[PDB]
Order: C-alpha cells, then structure tokens, then sequence
C-alpha cells in the first residue's frame, strides 16, 4: 500500500503532460486557433480562454476511462503471494486506454516500434503513445485545411471587386474582415462543430 | 580537503565572463537563435562552448576579484556583438540580397517578404558543410588570446566606421546582373507605349516580371553564388586589425 | 584538534593509568594490610575522576562542532 | 484457465487429515481440485480456480 | 510486524539487535526510492514546463 | 561505501541537463520547431506538447545504452582493494557511453578542442596532435560533449533545410499567380496556408520522418 | 471543517480561469479590442487599460450573486446530521449562480450536453459558446459606420484622376472624429449594463 | 499593526496595474504614439524609448499628492478605540486623490455607475472612459495639419503630369518642418502638464 | 554593506531603459532608419544591424562616465557621522554624468519640473532635445533625396513615358549614387564628432 | 557585532532578549526595502515593454 | 578547528554568493542587450 | 582571544583532575565558551541567509 | 526454455529423504527434475518451472 503511494504521487505530477500529449485535447487545442487565424485574428478571444473550453471537452471523454480505473483499483484482493498475478492485474486495468488509444492509432506504425495479432496481446504503452498523437496531429492539420476553405472564398471575392473598381490600392482586410465573421455567426458555426466534435469519439 | 571544493569554484566564477563574451553570438546566427532553439537546452549548450575555449587554466584563481565588475559586463557584451557581427557578415549580405530583388520585381508595394528568407538558409548550409563550424569556433579561441580580461580591449573605432559601405558595395555587386536586365525591359516595353498609346504597360509590367528576374538569375546560380559565400566568411588572421588592449 | 584536548589529559599525569596496575598487583599479593588497601582507595578513586571529564569535556565539544557544520548550509 | 492461482500453506495443530472432514461435512469438498500432500503433517499444496 | 507482535521475540534481547537492523532497512530503502524518484520526476519537469 | 551513494544523488541532480546536451534530443527538438516555423504557424502546435513527443522517441532510442549502467552498478562486486582499479572500473562503466558520442561525433571538431585545451593547460609549446590519434587514443569526457552538440545542430539544420524546400517553392508561385493579376495589395500568406497543409499531409511527412531518424540511430531486425 | 478550507482555498485557485470563462468579462474583453483595430489602430490604447475596464465592469454584476452564497457560507447552521442534508445546503447555496448561466444560454445545446435543473458542467460550454457568437455580431455592427466611410473617400479619389494614393491616412482621423462626435465611450458602456440592469 | 503592513504589500503588488489604469498616465502615453502614426512611421521613434517620457510626466504630478498619504499615516493618531472614526480616518487620507479624480470625470456617468461625496470604486472607470474621450479629441486635433499637407501634396503633382509617382515621399518633408519650426515638441508636452499643475 | 547591493544589483535591472532613455542612443537610433526610409526598402539594412552600430557608439560615450563613477568610489573612506555628509558624496559621484547631461538640455522644462540642478528634471528634457536635433539633420540629409527622384519622372514626362511607375526605375538610382558618395560612412563620422573626441 | 564580541552582553539573558529583539528587526526592516524595491521596480518594466 | 573552522564558515559562504552574483549579472547584462536589439 | 584563557585552564587541571575549586572555575569557563561558539556561528548565517534571498529575488 | 530459474536451499532439521518421501507421498515426484543433493544432508539443488 506504501508503495502505491508513490504511483499515485507519480501519476499526478506526469498528469498535466499525458494530458498534454496521449487524449484527443490536442485536436481540440488546435482547431480552436486556427479558427482565430482564419478570421485574420490574433488575440481575440485569447489564449486562456481557449484552453479552458478545450480541457472540459476533453474532460468529458476521457473521465469514463479514468472512473473505472478507481473501482477497480480499490478492489479487495490486492493481497496476491504472486509477483506476476499483480502485475497482470495492473495491466488489466489499464486495458482501457489501450482500447481508447488502438482505436485511434495506427497499426503499421505501432509495429515499427514494437520491432526497436492484437487480440492475443495487446501492445505496449510506450509503444503507441507517439503514434496516437503523430495521427491526431496530422488529422487535427486536415480537418484544419477544410475549415479554412470557405474564409478563402471571401477573401478572394472582395478583393476582385476593388479591382472591377479602379480603386487597387486598398486594404481589403478592413473590408474583408466584417465580412468575415457574419459568414460564422449566420452558420452558427461555433455551436455545430463542438456538436461533432463530440460525435467524433462518442457516439450519441 | 578545502582546494577541492576551491577547483569546482572557481570554474564557476570562471564561466560568467566566459558567457558574456559569447551569448550574444548565439543570438545573431541563423541556426543558433531563439526562433531555431528552445528554452530548456539553450543555457546547457551557451556555458559548456565557453568552458572548451576559456584561455586560463580553470583551477587556478582568476583575477576577476573585485577589480570592477559591473563595466567588466558591459565591455565583454561589447566586444561580443562585434564578433557575432562580424560572423554574421555573409549571411546579412546575402539576406540583403534577396531583398532587393525580391523589391525589384513588384510583391512588396503593399507597405506604401519569404524569398529573402531562403537565401539566407541556403547559404547557413553551405557555409556550414565544408569547414564551417571549425572556424567560428577558432576566431574566439584566438580572442582570449588577444583580448584576455582585465586589460580592457576595445573594437578600434576608426576602421569600424566603414563597416556599413562594405557591406553595400559587397550588397550592389552582388544585385549587379538582375536588377540591370528588368529595368531595360521596362524602358523597353516603355517604348512600346509610345508606340501602341492604350496598352497600360504598367500593369502588364507586373505580370511578366517576376518571371524575368528569377530566371536570368539561374544561369549563375550554380557556379557563382556558393563559393562568394565561402570567401566572404571572416577568418581568424584577421583578428589583429579590429582589437587592441588598453594597459 | 580533538587530539590535543584528548592528549592534554594524557600528557598532564605522568604515569598514572601504569600507578593504578602496580598498585592492584600489590593488592593482589596480599589483600589484608591496612597500608596497602588505604593506599588504594586514595589511588582507585582518582581514576575513575580522570576518564569522564577525559570523555565529558570531548562529547560538549563534540556537538559544538557538529553545531557549526550545520550553520554552513 | 488462464486464472489459476497457487499457494502452499501450512498448519499448526490441525493435521490434513482433520481439514479435509470439514470439507465433506460441510459439502465443499471437490473431486477434481483435490488435496495433495503428506496426510499427518502441516504443509499441503493447493491449487485451482482463485474463488 | 509480525516480529514485533510476536511477544517472544520482542523481549529476547538476541533478537533485539536484528529488530534494530531491520527497522532501518526499511527506512533507508523506502527513503532511497522517494528520492530517487522525485529527481526522476522532476527532470522531466524541466524539460516540458520550458 | 556510504559517500558511494553521495556520489549517485549527486549524479542525480545534473540528470535533465545532460538530457538537454549530452543525448540526440537536442536533434528531435530543434527540427519539430522548424517544422512549426516552416508551415508559419506561431503558437500551434503549442510546443509544451511537442517536448514531450520529441523526448518519448529519443529515450527509446537511448534505452539499451541506459539499461547497460543499471545492471554494470548493481553488481556485488563494486568495493575493489586498490584505488586505480576502481577508477579504472568506473571507466570502464562509462565507455558504452564513450563510443557512441565517438561514432557520431564530428572528427576534427573534437580534435580542435584537445589541441585547444592542451594550450590552455601547459603553453604553446606543447605539439599538436593531428588526425592520427583516433587508432588508439581516446579524448576525454569533457572535450566531447561540446563538439558533439554543435555537431548535430549542424545535422539538425541539414534536415530543416531540406523540407524548408517544398514550402518555399509553393510560396513563389502563390506570390507570382496573385501579381499575374493586379492583386498587390493582398497579403499572399493567407492564399499560401491551405496549400501549405495538404502539401504535408498528402505527403505524410509525420508518419514517415519519424520513421527516418531511428533509422539513423539503430537498425531492424 | 478542515476540508471546508480546501474548497474555501479550491475556489480561489480556479478562480483565474474561472473568470477566464465563467463570467461576462469574455464578452467584455472581446468588444474593446474588436472596435480597437475597428478604427484601424494597432496597439495604441493598451492591452492592459481594455483589460481593466473589463474586468471591473465585470465585478459588479457577479458581486450581489457572490455576496448571498457568501453569507450562506458565513451561515453557520450548514451542518447536519446526514449525508443528502449536507448536499441541501451546497446545491441552495449554489442555484443562485446558475439562474444566470440559464438565462444567457441556448437551452438544447444544454440539453445536447445532458447525454454526458442542469448542472453547472452542461453549462459552461454553453456558456462561452453562446456568448461569443452574440459578441460578434454587434462586434460587426459597429463595423458598419466604418465600412462605408473608406469606400467613398476612395471614391473622391478616385473621382480625380488619383489612382496611385493611400486613402488609409485620409479617413483615419475620420474613422474618429466620428466615434467622439457620437461618444461611443459612453454609449457602450450603457448598453451592456442593461442586458443586466 | 500587522493589518497596516500586508495593505501596503497589497499596494505594491496592484501598484503596476493602477498606473497603467487609474491615474493620468493613459493621457500621456496615448497622444506620445499618436503623434507617430500621425507622421506615418511605424517604429520611430520605437515606442521603448516613449513609453519612458510618458512614465516620468505623469509620475512628477503624483508625488505631491502621494506625499500627502504619507503625512497623514505616518503619524500616531491613529490609535481610535472605536472602529467607525478609523474607518473615516482612512476615508480622509484619500481625500485629495479622490478629489482629483472628480476634477477630470463627468457628471453623470459616476452617478450611474454608483447605482450600480461619489464612492472612489465607482469612478474608476468613469474616469479612463472621459480620459480617452479626451484623448482622442487630442488625438484628432495634433493629426489636423497633416490632412492639409497630404491633400496639398497630391494637387502640386496633379498639377504637373506626375500622377504615376506617389505623394508620399513628398508629403513626409513638409510633415516635419510644421512641426519642428512650429516646435510641437515643447507646444505639446507643456500644454499637457499645464493643465493639472500652476508654476 | 548590503545596503549597497540592492542599489548596484538595481542598476543592473534598469540598465536596458537608461539606455533606452538617457543617453544618445535616442538620436543614433533613429537617423539610421530615416535615412533607411529615404530610400525606401525597409530591410535593407535590416535594422538589427542599424541597431546593433548604434548601441557601441553609444557605449563609447557613457563608458568614460562608467569608469569615473567607480574609481571616486573605490575610496572607501565614504562613512562619517553626518547623514547628509554621505548623502553629498553620493551626489558626487553622479556629477560626472549630469555635467554630461546638464551640456546638452534646455533651459525650459528643467526649471519647470523643479517649481512644480535636480536629477529628475533632465532626463524628459534631454529625450525631448535630442529628438528635436536628430530631425533637422535627418531633414538636411532628405533634401538631396527629394531632388533625385524629382529629375528622372521628370525625363519621362521629356519623353512619352507619363504611364510607368517611377519607383521601380528611380529606386535603384537611388542607391547606387549614396553608396557612390560613400554616404554610409559619412553621416556615422559626421555624428560621432559631435557628442566626444572620436578616435 | 561588538554586542557578540563582548562576552560579557552574551551571558546575560535579558540582554539576550533585547539582541533577539535587535537581529528580528534587523530582518524585517532590509527585507522590507528589499521588496518594495523589487516591487518597485517590478512595476516598471511592463509599463515600458507595455 | 573552533577558531579555524569559524573562520572557514564565512569564507566558504562569501566566495559562493559572490559567484551566484556574477552569473545573474550576465544574465541581466546579455538580457538588457537582447530586447533592446528587438528593440 | 577568548579561546586563548578558555585554553590556559585545561593544564592546571591536567596536571591535578581532582582539585575541586580549579573545576568549579572550569565549569564556568567552558559552559560560557560553549554560549560564545554556536552564537556566534548563528548570527553570522543570518548575515549569510537574508543576503542570498535578495538575489533569489532580483534573479 | 528462458524463463528456467534455479536455487540453492540449506534445511536444518529435516533431511533430502523424506522430503523425497513428501514428494513421493503427495504426488509432486518428477523424474524429469529431480533434486541434485547428497542424500542425508541440508543443501540441495532445484532446477525447473516458475511454478
């Protein structure tokens, strides 16, 4: 039990960084910027604020995995003359990230690091770990190119009619710009893709 | 057992002036600044560098003590930058370069720049593959050995003043060859507006431009470009001409 | 240091932890006679005087250092 | 059958032969996962499924 | 703490001087990996907090 | 015996930053900024996160020379009865170290700074060592280590130049396609960003650079 | 009462991030900077004097809300003898808080959220979610007298024959001496108190 | 005694904030940079160096008001057995900077803000919201020259058949000798402190 | 003694804003950059540079004062029994750089910022000077690039070239004949002879 | 110091608390213009990066 | 020792704050140098 | 000096460790040397510890 | 074949023989691994499974 009090310490302070790196927060954390970029925005509304929608999201999927993971372990029969029963036993409780984290990886990149099927064993957590978060990273960067691609459009637009007017020396961003922000209000684009968002992972 | 624990502190002491000469080089080059490093393993690499270099022996005691130190900062940091921007000559004329024809060809008249930048990490490279990093290392492995602190050596400002002109002519020679042949297609498409009056050769001038000032530019490319930036790179022999000690 | 404050008690008496041993083996020979056993008590008890404050005077002494290593740090 | 758990466990002044009544007494005593062990000592080896 | 409960072992004083060694092996160890680990846990530390 | 374990709490307080000079994470970290920088992203992708990933990988190429030190100084027969061969035992426990910094270290860039500390250390007049050492003699543990870091800088930017390339060939023609038009009052970097994502994820650069760099370090199979 | 002392001490170190999201200093720290580059000026004001008009308006609307459940807590008969009894008084104590998160947000969108009397956690995503799509649309209204004002001095440009000028440093001070002339200052400062007061 | 000293470790860690908010600070600091986006540059004078002159103004017309806090709770009065007079007492040590924040402030805008003699939580931003009021009058007002100047500029050129070239290089000259013969530089800044202060 | 290092660990903390304030940096600074905009191509010489010649000029002028600070207060013969008797030596040694600050301010807002010499008055008027002096040399140095551009549109207008842009011809004659008059290193020699004895 | 160096101020103890008062003091008071010097110059910088 | 040692506890503790000064003083000094060539 | 006359009584008693007025005189020498050590040990690492926490500070 | 572990286990009142005779008695007794030992002594020497 006194060394469990260790692993409990041990998880809390590598907390903030697992977080940072092995959920679905990273795809949330990035889409909700470059959604600021598209609009031409820097600081608005900032970077604080957008870090707290983005950890209750996150909160919501990932707090099952974590719920199991007390109940299981406040289980009386941690008493085992065993070393590897235990350690069985641990590794069952944590075949619940495994499952989240398999879904979401890739197969042919884990095996490439598992050289340096899945149902008889499950691979390793250091062994997935990156490659989960080398393919939210890149599908965070895909689903950020489509929503970029309406803002071109009215980017584009206006600046051809200035130049259907002889009028070619103009900023088009003090234009374009309340231009902008109605074609994401008249969507209601904001309440439509956190909708999906969650839909993503868990279903309805 | 004092003189032990005497060696590991006076090391210590030894690198703080080993850091002011040599942080704001670490600042100016192309693959050493901020927006190339991180936080975290910047202050690890910038005190060690200065520990391989540093002219005295390291367990002896250093004549820092309390001689004068809050000027002794400011002197060291001053003779730093004219290493960094000295070393930083090539890469600022060849980032000069590409600004002038990247200002010639039209795409930066919307003040009244991203190819400017590939020059300039297209000659980090090259400068860094043959030799390279064995040089920047002996022209301050030569500066203790002529500008050692305590002495107060200065940058010698009456050759300083023709720093800037150097540069440019260094900078108009380069931009030579482009920037003559766009400005004689222009006068010469000038002449057809005189000759056909409603062409508006001005904006027609836009559109052909830019693919006229990069293309003369790849015939020498090649052969002439990578060697300018291995002769401009500044040498250690040098070192005598721009320092001396005050006592 | 902690030699010396030892040793000034081992070279103030000449001869005294040998006077003790002689003394005993005479009591050894023949312990009934008046002069040899008065004599003891006068040399046995002067003994047991000389290794405390041999070893006192070192334990106060020993914790003063032990309380300046402290306040380095 | 990847669940069976082992131990071997030893009595102080009940004989095998005295625990082994009070399974069949009680109706707990199961063929197939017997016993094994010296009949009057205090060490025996059990195994099986782990409830 | 079954050699401390046990109360014949408790007053034997040959089984004394091993009470005394034990009590300390379990205190140097456990220590040992407190710190240990709390470096471990803190070189991490510094590189991802920037 | 016991100022042995001093010596192993001391060595746990320098850990992190042998980390930030000694190992190769000083390759993956300035690479995965430079492909932030490349792509104009300035805040995303929120490098806290990408210390981490970058650290994950370098460890897991670093854990068999590592895992060499545990079972070398849990052995039993630590305490020696001479004070030579028990400096030469914790010598001998560095040298797994040793070489791989001597394998993909720089050649002269090392050889500088023994010629350069020997001056130091008694004068001029001490001859030069030249190229010829490298057979049989090996340099020490601190003239290493900085030859060794500005040495995989230069590798590292040789990478970050290299995929600087196909983005930078796209920011041309997007800024030469808007002045074929009379569009020079436009900022072409917001044209330039979309296409700038595809051309990284079409290709699959993550899931094939990643793979690139281990091959630099260790085989398979 | 020992554990008291960490909700006392859990509250105040949300406490930045909580008006970071939970109150209407996300609707005000947005209008400040949206009419700062309105007027085509960068930096000038501050990043710290909008700041500070934003979160003192801020505090007088959450402070009557704050002050009932601060003398719920400077109540002392909040103990009792059960377990359910003890969360009658944290959910009484706490209702008064979520009449207002209720009132500015959309209600399917909480009720979207209840597959995962509402709870405070269906709420808060609602919340900010809401509330900076209403920010934005008068955010764009008061681009409107400053979309017009540029388009017709170019248009005088371009009345002569003044094809190669920058019109931007021409309606600049117009783009202000309109906002005085209006006293906009005040004007806006009126108006969000009323969605309240 | 200690309830004195942890309000003044509360003063020096709010300090920053309230002379970025509260005092007359905002005024100076506005129309310095203002002056700059007038002349069109963008980084000159390198708003470093102005953000000094603003501090040293501002902080110079401060000091004899805050010397009066010290005067007032530096003596040995304050020893009150009963706890309302006390709350008066530090009432009144505020008294003058209270009575400058009214001096600046309108009317009726404190008075529907204390609806939420005025209290000193309530004109807080009553005060900033009438100082950039009046700082962009000022703003309006310096900038005033220069659009005869762009103006001018383009006609001389319109006169001639120079309309390709743009005016403005030629409006930058013309745009500093209005306002280094004019002298603006000591017109501005003594006209600016003028108005709180008598010599 | 410890009293004495939070005022020589202080200086420390305020040296990059006494730089930014209270020497010539200010006008070093800015006429490189102006006469960067007379040319008109904004990163060439890509003001870092611009900036990184006029922090050591500058060095050089405050250094003499530097060292005179420290060799007065290496007598440690400072502690006598007046207060002010230390308070007057202190002063001393800050003569050394106000006799360097009291040659080059007016005699308007340092009288004025001492009714409403004392230390705090010179700084604002010194910034305020210096500003004033740097743009009517950076003025004297435009006049010869207002004349320039206005002959080659001249000679299109001589010719039938009224409909191309101008600035894509006159901007590379622009350079070509400062750097030809070796201008660079003229108005750097010209502006080092003012403040000392340069070399 | 020469309160220390005087042998006779340490033995007694009511002079022992009258310098118990005078080192307490000597903290309080040099920490105190520490501080405020640091928050004094604490509030000047980001008012001129501003 | 009594007197040696006493004599040893400042002289240890001094060198050691004077070299923490030293390096905080370049720390300042390059950082003062670094934002103003930001400037 | 003061160790100087604490140790010119640690001979007299070396020579005769039995005399009872040459302990009594010891006792209130070395007790009292014993207050001179550790004060003065304490008051200096205060000197030591305030100075170290400026710079914690300023750093 | 790797996971194969050995030991060395020295008895102090009880001989090889009838412990021979527990496994015998039990139905532990494997031919395949046996104990390598001197017959009436303490020490002996067990290789086999884990289990």
């Amino acid at each position: 039990n006194d060394i469990s009090l260790i692993a409990l310490l041990a998880f809390s302070t590598l907390l903030p960084f697992i977080i940072a790196s092995g959920t679905c927060f990273v795809k949330f954390s990035i889409v909700f910027v470059m959604v600021r970029n598209a609009l031409g925005l820097q600081q608005i509304p900032s970077n604080m604020t957008l870090n707290g929608v983005a950890l209750l999201l996150s909160m919501f999927v990932m707090w099952p995995i974590m719920h199991d993971a007390y109940v299981y372990f406040e289980d009386e029969d941690v008493t085992f003359n065993d070393i590897s029963s235990l350690s069985k036993h641990v590794d069952e409780g944590l075949d619940g990230y495994r499952d989240y984290l398999i879904k979401y990886s890739d197969r042919e990149l884990v095996q490439f690091f598992e050289n340096a099927k899945d149902e008889i064993e499950k691979p390793s957590i250091f062994a997935l770990l990156p490659a989960y978060a080398l393919s939210e990273i890149k599908s965070a960067f895909k689903i950020g190119f489509y929503l970029y691609l309406p803002f071109v459009v009215v980017d584009l637009v206006v600046s051809s009619v200035l130049l259907a007017l002889g009028m070619m020396m103009m900023s088009p961003v003090t234009i374009s710009t309340p231009i902008k922000l109605v074609l994401f209000v008249a969507l209601d684009g904001w309440t439509l893709l956190s909708k999906g968002l969650i839909l993503q992972y868990m279903d309805i | 057992f004092y003189a032990l624990y005497f060696e590991i502190h006076h090391l210590v002491a030894s690198a703080a002036l080993g850091f002011a000469r040599v942080a704001p080089i670490f600042f100016f080059l192309p693959f050493l600044n901020s927006g190339v490093l991180s936080g975290a393993p910047r202050n690890a690499i910038i005190i060690l560098v200065a520990l391989g270099v540093w002219p005295h022996a390291l367990n002896e005691a250093p004549p820092f003590l309390s001689v004068a130190m809050i000027p002794l900062v400011l002197q060291e940091a001053a003779v730093g930058v004219m290493l960094g921007c000295l070393l930083s000559w090539p890469f600022w004329v060849m980032h000069a370069l590409g600004c002038i024809i990247d200002n010639q060809r039209g795409a930066t008249l919307s003040s009244s720049s991203e190819m400017a930048n590939f020059l300039n990490m297209f000659a980090a490279v090259v400068y860094l593959q043959n030799g390279g990093l064995v040089t920047m290392v002996d022209v301050l492995n030569k500066s203790y050995q002529l500008c050692d602190p305590m002495n107060e050596c200065t940058p010698s400002l009456p050759p300083l003043l023709t720093f800037i002109n150097q540069v440019a002519q260094n900078a108009l020679v380069l931009a030579s060859p482009v920037v003559l042949v766009l400005l004689l297609s222009e006068v010469f498409l000038g002449l057809l507006s005189r000759f056909a009056p409603q062409m508006n050769a001005f904006a027609i001038s836009l559109t052909v431009k830019s693919g006229i000032a990069v293309l003369i530019m790849l015939l020498y490319f090649s052969p002439v470009l990578p060697d300018n930036v291995l002769r401009l790179s500044f040498q250690a022999t040098g070192l005598s001409s721009w320092f001396y000690e005050r006592g | 240091y902690l030699d010396d404050v030892s040793a000034k008690f081992d070279t103030g008496v000449d001869n005294l932890q040998t006077q003790v041993t002689e003394a005993l083996d005479k009591l050894a020979a023949k312990p009934s006679d008046p002069a040899l056993l008065a004599a003891y008590q006068s040399k046995l008890s002067e003994y047991n005087l000389y290794r405390n404050a041999q070893s006192n005077t070192v334990k106060v002494f020993k914790d003063i250092d032990a309380a300046i290593i402290q306040n380095f740090r | 059958a990847s669940e069976m758990r082992n131990a071997v466990v030893s009595l102080r002044n009940v004989s095998l032969n005295e625990f082994n009544n009070f399974l069949k007494r009680s109706g707990l005593y199961n063929k197939n996962y017997p016993l094994r062990g010296d009949n009057r000592k205090g060490t025996f080896y059990v195994s099986g499924p782990p409830v | 703490t079954n050699r401390i409960e046990d109360p014949n072992l408790v007053t034997d004083p040959k089984e004394l001087a091993i009470s005394q060694e034990m009590i300390s092996d379990y205190n140097l160890y456990v220590s040992m990996v407190s710190t240990l680990t709390r470096k471990g846990v803190g070189a991490v530390e510094t590189l991802l907090r920037s």
